[PDB]
C-alpha cells in the first residue's frame, strides 16, 4: 500500500516528482506538498509532489538525481509518505563533489548554489546529492550539515554555507554525468524496443533462471555512425546496473593470432563472472567480416570464435550481447542465424523533433542567450546525426569562449566560475558553427513524418475520407494494405500520401523515379528488400512508390526495347509485398501517370487492391487550391480567386500553383525595387496568367477516363 | 464541497443546493409573495436565456397598461399569446408573479372562438396607482437566480511529526508475479502503440479520457510560523479571492505579502486569473512570505515574526495525523 | 504439396541463380509422392515485358532450365507437376509440348449451380438459419469468383459471432447477417477480364 513503481521523469527538476492524480487523492496530499520517499538500504529522500496527464496510476515519475539518492533503479518500488511537518531551515552546509570541481575555481555559491536555492523552496535532507548546471559544467553537491534535522525546506532567510575542501565521492555513489536514458534524444521507439527485450532479464533474472527458455542472446543495432548505437547500449547497462563490457573490431583485429581470439573469449568469461552483464561489440562488420572477402586465417578464426562464444551464452546466464554495424547485410551471415544475432533494430537518423531534443541535451550545461532558437537550428540541420549536433554545440561554445576569454586574459590552471557564469552562446555563434559543420549522414535516406497536412490539398473531399477509412477501419474495428493512384499529373497524388502520413504521425518513405531507375540501371534491385525492411522498422509508415512506370518509360514506354511493363525493381517489389501482413502497420501507396503500361500484377488481390482516380480539379476545387497555395502569403482584397478559377478550366493543381508562385515572385520583386507592395495585388496575378498554361490536354483526360471505366 | 443556502443559512452539499433553496423560496411566499415569485422565476428555471426574455416580455405588458391605463384592451394579458407562450408560459414561477403584483387569472370569451381564453386582468386597486407595478417591474428585471454560496471552511492545522515515522516490511521491495507480468505487458503494449498506424480520430478517443474529473479545489498555505492554512475555492475563482481569504486569516490583514505557487511561479494580487488557469486545481499548496519592505523593518526593530495568523483562528487549530 | 510462386521464378532470372530451379525439382524428387505446383507461370514472359517486351519469343534462361528438369523427371518417381497462370496467352508454348504440361483445363468463374455449391460448402462449419436464401445470393453474385463467395459466407459468420458475443455482455447465422455481408463483398474479376479468358478458351476450340 502507498507504494508505486519507479518510472522516468518528465520534469527534469531535481526537487520534484510526479504522480497520477488519483494516488495523490488517496494519499491526501496536495500539489506542492512535501513527501518522503522510502528506498532501499533504509534510505529516504524528500521532494515535492505534482501531477500531470501522463503518469500511470501505479507509477511514480522521478529523475536520476532522486533515484540515486534512494539507491533505486527504474522498475523498483518505493513507498510515499507525506511529511507536512517539514519546517524551513536556518543553516545548511553544502560542499561540492571533487569529481566535478576540477579545473574550476572561484565562488561556487554565487554561481551555482545561490540561484539554485534562492526563492526555490527546495526540500533538502542531510546526505542528499543534487546537481546544479551552469558554466558549461555539471557540478553536483552533497549536503553535510542541516541545523534542523533530518530534513527541511530552504527559505530566503536560510543561511547557505560552503567552507572546506571538495568531498571525495564514495564508492557506493554514482556520478550524475554518466550517460543514462535522459541523455538520449531521438529514436525513442527503438530505445523502448531495447527496454522490452533487455531490462526484464537483467532486473528480474530469476524469471529466466527457473526455465529452459533463454532471453534474446544478441541485439544488432545498425545505422549510420553517430546515431547513438553505443549510447543506447551504455545507457541501458548504466540504468539497469548490468556490467558493461566494451569490445570493438579494431581492438580485436589489431592483435596477433592467438592473442586476438584470447582477448575475445576472455571478455565473455569476465561478463559471466560479473553477470548480469552486457557485451557491446562495435564495428561488428570489422570483427566479423564476410569470409569470402579475405584469405586471412585470423579473420576466419575470429568469426568462428565469436560464433561459439555466442552459442555458449546458454551457459553464461544473464549475459546479453549487443553489436553495432552500419548495415545488417555487411556482416558474416552466420551471426544472424536462429539465436546469436537474430534480432536487429534500425536506429536511423533523427528527425527535426529528435534533433531539437539532442541539441537540448547537449546544452544542459550551456548558458544560452535569449536570441538562441534551437528549434530553428534543428530544422536547418538536415542530414545531421547526434554526433554532428554534438560537434555543432561544441563549435558554437568554442566560438563564444574565444570571444570572451580573449578579454578575460586569465592564464592559469583553473578558470574562475564567475567567468564561465557570464559566458553565453548566442545565435551568431550557432550560425557560425552551422556554416563550419558538415553532416555525416547526408547521403543516407532520411525518413520522417511529413509536414504536409490536409489543409494543403484542394478538392478531393472523397479521396481524403477514403484514405482515412482505409487506415482507421482496421484500427477501430481482409482490409487492404495498399492503394494505387492514377490520373493526370499535378493533381496531388504525392500530397495525398503525405497528408495521411501526417495526420497519423506516420513516417513517410519517398521513393521517386530516379531511385527506381538507379536500382534497375545498376542491377541492384536487391535493395528493394532493404526498402521494405525499412518500411517495417519505420512502422507506422506510408511506403510511397511514385512513378511506378519510370523504368518502363525509360526503356521505351510507347515503343520499347528488350523489356515491357515489368523490370528488375517492380518484380522485387511484388516479391516483398507478398511477405507483408496487414498487421505490420505499413500502408503502401503507388502512383502512375500511365496506367496502360504498368505491370498489372500490382493490382492483383492481396496487393494494391484499392484504386482511386484523381481527376483535374473542378471549379470549387480550383478555388480551394488557389487559397491553399496562398495560405502562406499576404494577399490583397482586390484579388478575385473565384474569377481566376472560372477561367483556368483546364489547369491542374500544379498549374494553378505556378500562377500563385509567379504572383508571389512579382510582389517580392516590386517590394525589393521600391526599397532600393507589402501584399500580392491583382496586377501580379494578371501578369502571372500571361505565362501559365495547362499541362494536361483534353485527349489525356479521355485516356484516363477510359482506363477508369475498364477497371471500374 | 459545502455551501450555505442564501435564504436559510443551512449547510448543504453540492447536490442538495437546489432542494433546499427551492423549498425556501416556496415558503417565502408567506412574507413577500412578490419577492418569492421573483426568486422562483430566476432560481427554478435552468435556461437563463428564456428567463431574461420572459421577464422582459412581462415588463412590456406592464408598461403597455401604464401608457394607456384608460383603455381596457391593455388591462388583460392573454396567456395564449404567441409571445407569452414562448417566453413566459414555458417558465416556472411566472404565474405566481402576476398574482403577487395584483393580476387575477380569469377566463374570458374569445373575439373569434367559443372556448374561453386565459387572461391576467389587473384590478382597479393597482391600476389606480401605477407606481406599485413600476417598482415590481424593476424588482423582477434586476433579479438573479438564488444559488448557495461556497463555504470556504477556513481551518488552520499543525502537522504532527509522528505522521512521518514508519518502517517498511523486509519483503516490501520484492515484487509479485502479477506486478512483474503487468510491467512487462505494459512495456510490450507501449512498443506496440508506438508501432500502430492510426488516424487522429483514434488518437483523440484515447487522449480525451482524461478531460472531465474536477470543478472545485482545496488550497493550503504554508506559513513561516509552522502553521498550515486551508480553505475551499471554485475552479473558476480568481487569485484575488485567495489573497482576500488569507488577509482575513492573518493577524494583520493590512500587512503586504506574496503567495508563491508550487511550480515556482509567483501569484500577484493584481493578476485576475482563475485557479484552473494557474495550475491550482483540484488542489495546491502555496508558500507564504511577507513583503521584503516590512521584513526589513521587523528585523531592524528586533521583532521576531512568531505569529502569522489571528488568535481567533489559531484557538481552533487541528493536528494532522 | 510443394508451392512454387512467381516471385521465385522472377528472382532466379534477375539474380542469375537458375541453379535454384534444380533445387525445386530435386525437392520434389525427395518429397515424393508429391505434387509440384508452379504458380504464375506467366511471370517469366512478363519479366521479358509481357504486354510490350521485345520482338522475340518467350524463351529465356529460367524456362529453359525448368523445361530441362521436366524432361529429366520420370513418372515412376510419383511426382506430378501442375501449373497455373492468369495470362495463358503469353506462356512459352514449349511448356505445352508432349512430355510437359500438354493438358489444358479451363477454370471459369463458377456458374449458377456452382456458386450455390460454393456458398453451401463454406457454411458446413456453422448452423445456417432457414431464412437464409443461398440461391438468391448466388443469382446476384453473377460476377463473383469462388474467393469472393467465400468472403460473403465468412463475413456472415463473423457477423453472427459478433452478435452472439454481445448477447452475453446467435445460435445460427440469420438472413440479416448474409444481407449485411453483401454490403461489403465485391467481385474481384471485372467483365473485361472475363471476356479475355473466354476468348482465349474459344481460340483453343
Ligand atoms: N540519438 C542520440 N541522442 C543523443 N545524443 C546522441 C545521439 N546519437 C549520438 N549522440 C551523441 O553523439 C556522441 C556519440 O558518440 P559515441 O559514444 O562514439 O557513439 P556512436 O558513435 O555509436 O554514436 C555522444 O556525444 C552522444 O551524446
Ligand atoms: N490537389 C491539390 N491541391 C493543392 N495543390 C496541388 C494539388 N495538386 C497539385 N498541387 C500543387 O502541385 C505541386 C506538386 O504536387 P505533387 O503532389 O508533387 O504532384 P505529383 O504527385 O504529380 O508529383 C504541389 O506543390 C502543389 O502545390
Amino acid at each position: 500500500p502507498n507504494r508505486l513503481i519507479v518510472d522516468e521523469a518528465i520534469n527534469e527538476d531535481n526537487s520534484v516528482v510526479s504522480l497520477s492524480q488519483p494516488k495523490m487523492d488517496e494519499l491526501q496530499l496536495f500539489r506542492g506538498d512535501t513527501v518522503l520517499l522510502k528506498g532501499k538500504k533504509r534510505r529516504e529522500a524528500v521532494c515535492i509532489v505534482l501531477s500531470d496527464d501522463t503518469c500511470s496510476d501505479e507509477k511514480i515519475r522521478m529523475n536520476r538525481v532522486v533515484r540515486n539518492n534512494l539507491r533505486v533503479r527504474l522498475g523498483d518500488v518505493i513507498s510515499i509518505q507525506p511529511c507536512p511537518d517539514v519546517k524551513y531551515g536556518k543553516r545548511i552546509h553544502v560542499l561540492p563533489i571533487d569529481d566535478t570541481v576540477e579545473g574550476i575555481t572561484g565562488n561556487l555559491f554565487e554561481v551555482y548554489l545561490k540561484p539554485y536555492f534562492l526563492e526555490a523552496y527546495r526540500p533538502i535532507r542531510k546526505g542528499d546529492i543534487f546537481l546544479v548546471r551552469g558554466g558549461m559544467r555539471a557540478v553536483e553537491f552533497k549536503v553535510v550539515e542541516t541545523d534542523p534535522s533530518p530534513y527541511c525546506i530552504v527559505a530566503p532567510d536560510t543561511v547557505i554555507h560552503c567552507e572546506g575542501e571538495p568531498i571525495k565521492r564514495e564508492d557506493e555513489e554514482e556520478s550524475l554525468n554518466e550517460v543514462g536514458y535522459d541523455d538520449i534524444g531521438g529514436c525513442r521507439k527503438q530505445l523502448a524496443q531495447i527496454k522490452e527485450m533487455v531490462e526484464l532479464p537483467l532486473r528480474h533474472p530469476a524469471l529466466f533462471k527457473a526455465i529452459g527458455v533463454k532471453p534474446p542472446r544478441g541485439i544488432l543495432l545498425y545505422g549510420p555512425p553517430g546515431t547513438g548505437k553505443t549510447l543506447i547500449a551504455r545507457a541501458v547497462a548504466n540504468e539497469t546496473g548490468a556490467f558493461f563490457f566494451l569490445i570493438n573490431g579494431p581492438e580485436i583485429m589489431s592483435k596477433l593470432a592467438g592473442e586476438s581470439e584470447s582477448n575475445l573469449r576472455k571478455a565473455f568469461e569476465e561478463a559471466e563472472k560479473n553477470a548480469p552483464a552486457i557485451i557491446f561489440i562495435d564495428e561488428l562488420d570489422a570483427i566479423a567480416p564476410k569470409r569470402e572477402k579475405t584469405h586471412g586465417e585470423v579473420e576466419r578464426r575470429i568469426v568462428s570464435q565469436l560464433l561459439t562464444l555466442m552459442d555458449g551464452l546458454k551457459q553464461r546466464a544473464h549475459v546479453i550481447v549487443m553489436a553495432a554495424t552500419n548495415r545488417p547485410n555487411s556482416i558474416d551471415p552466420a551471426l544472424r542465424r536462429f539465436g546469436r544475432f537474430d534480432r536487429e533494430v534500425d536506429i536511423g537518423i533523427p528527425d527535426a523533433t529528435g534533433r531539437l531534443e539532442i541539441l537540448q541535451i547537449h546544452t544542459k550545461n550551456m548558458k544560452l542567450a535569449d536570441d538562441v532558437d534551437l528549434e530553428q537550428v534543428a530544422n536547418e540541420t538536415h542530414g545531421h546525426v547526434g554526433a554532428d549536433l554534438a560537434a555543432l554545440c561544441s563549435e558554437a561554445a568554442l566560438q563564444a569562449i574565444r570571444k570572451k576569454m580573449d578579454l578575460i586574459d586569465l592564464e592559469d590552471e583553473t578558470i574562475d566560475a564567475e567567468v564561465m557564469n557570464s559566458l553565453a552562446v548566442t545565435m551568431d555563434d550557432f550560425r557560425w558553427a552551422l556554416s563550419q559543420s558538415n553532416p555525416s549522414a547526408l547521403r543516407e535516406t532520411v525518413v520522417e513524418v511529413p509536414q504536409v497536412t490536409w489543409e494543403d490539398i484542394g478538392g478531393l473531399e472523397d479521396v481524403k475520407r477514403e484514405l482515412q477509412e482505409l487506415v482507421q477501419y482496421p484500427v477501430e474495428h481482409t482490409p487492404s494494405k495498399g492503394v494505387l493512384f492514377y490520373g493526370p499529373p499535378g493533381c496531388g497524388k504525392t500530397l495525398l500520401a503525405k497528408a495521411i502520413a501526417n495526420e497519423c504521425q506516420a513516417n513517410f518513405i519517398s521513393i521517386k523515379g530516379p531511385e527506381l531507375l538507379t536500382m534497375w540501371f545498376g542491377e541492384s534491385e536487391a535493395n528493394v528488400r532493404e526498402i521494405f525492411d525499412k518500411a517495417r522498422q519505420a512502422a507506422p509508415c506510408v511506403l510511397f512508390f511514385d512513378e511506378l512506370d519510370s523504368i518502363a518509360k525509360a526503356r521505351g514506354g510507347n515503343i520499347g526495347d528488350g523489356g515491357g511493363a515489368a523490370d528488375r525493381v517492380i518484380n522485387q517489389i511484388l516479391t516483398e509485398m507478398d511477405g507483408m501482413s496487414t498487421k505490420k502497420n505499413v500502408f503502401i501507396i503507388g502512383a502512375t501517370n500511365r496506367p496502360d503500361i504498368i505491370d498489372p500484377a500490382i493490382l492483383r488481390p492481396g496487393r494494391l487492391d484499392q484504386l482511386i482516380y484523381i481527376p483535374l480539379p473542378d471549379e470549387k476545387s480550383r478555388v480551394a487550391i488557389l487559397k491553399a497555395n496562398l495560405r502562406k502569403s499576404p494577399v490583397a482584397k482586390d484579388v478575385d480567386l473565384e474569377f481566376l478559377a472560372k477561367m483556368t478550366n483546364g489547369f491542374s493543381g500544379a498549374d494553378l500553383t505556378e500562377i500563385c508562385q509567379r504572383a508571389c515572385k512579382l510582389a517580392i520583386r516590386e517590394s525589393i525595387e521600391s526599397e532600393i507592395v507589402p501584399e500580392i495585388r491583382r496586377d501580379h496575378f494578371e501578369e502571372a496568367m500571361r505565362f501559365a498554361r495547362r499541362s494536361v490536354s483534353d485527349n489525356d483526360i479521355r485516356k484516363y477516363e477510359m482506363f477508369a471505366q475498364t477497371l471500374q | 464541497v459545502y455551501f450555505t443556502c442564501p435564504l436559510t443559512g443551512a449547510t448543504l452539499r453540492k447536490d442538495q443546493r437546489d432542494a433546499c433553496i427551492k423549498e425556501a423560496i416556496l415558503l417565502h411566499f408567506s412574507t413577500d409573495p412578490v419577492a418569492a415569485s421573483i426568486m422562483k422565476i430566476y432560481t427554478f428555471n435552468k435556461d437563463q436565456d428564456r428567463v431574461k426574455l420572459g421577464v422582459d416580455t412581462i415588463a412590456k405588458y406592464l408598461d403597455n397598461i401604464h401608457l394607456h391605463p384608460e383603455e381596457e384592451k391593455y388591462r388583460k394579458i392573454k396567456l395564449q399569446n404567441k409571445v407569452f407562450q414562448e417566453r413566459i408560459n414555458c417558465l416556472e414561477g411566472t404565474h405566481e408573479f402576476f398574482e403577487a403584483i395584483g393580476f387575477q387569472k380569469v377566463l374570458l370569451p374569445a373575439q373569434d372562438q367559443e372556448d374561453p381564453e386565459e387572461f391576467y386582468v389587473l384590478s382597479e386597486t393597482t391600476l389606480a396607482q401605477p407606481q406599485s407595478l413600476e417598482r415590481h417591474k424593476e424588482q423582477l428585471l434586476a433579479a438573479e437566480p438564488v444559488r448557495a454560496k461556497l463555504d470556504r471552511q477556513r481551518r488552520v492545522f499543525q502537522p504532527s511529526p509522528l505522521a512521518s515515522q514508519f518502517e517498511l516490511p523486509g519483503d516490501f521491495f520484492n515484487l509479485t508475479a502479477e506486478e512483474i507480468k503487468r510491467e512487462q505487458r505494459l512495456r510490450s503494449e507501449a512498443v506496440e502503440r508506438l508501432s500502430v498506424l492510426r488516424t487522429k480520430a483514434m488518437r483523440e478517443k484515447e487522449e480525451q479520457r482524461g478531460l472531465r474529473k474536477y470543478n472545485y479545489t482545496l488550497l493550503r498555505v504554508r506559513l513561516p510560523d509552522g502553521c498550515l492554512l486551508q480553505g475551499t475555492f471554485y475552479a473558476r475563482e480568481r487569485l484575488g479571492a485567495v489573497y482576500g481569504f488569507v488577509r482575513e486569516a492573518l493577524q494583520s490583514d493590512w500587512l503586504p505579502f506574496e503567495l508563491l505557487a508550487s511550480g515556482g511561479q509567483k501569484l500577484s494580487e493584481d493578476e485576475n486569473l482563475a485557479l484552473n488557469e494557474c495550475g491550482l486545481v483540484p488542489s495546491a499548496l502555496l508558500t507564504f512570505s511577507w513583503d521584503m519592505a516590512v521584513l526589513e523593518d521587523i528585523k531592524a526593530a528586533g521583532a521576531e515574526p512568531d505569529s502569522i495568523l489571528k488568535p481567533e483562528l489559531l484557538s481552533a487549530i487541528e493536528k494532522l495525523l
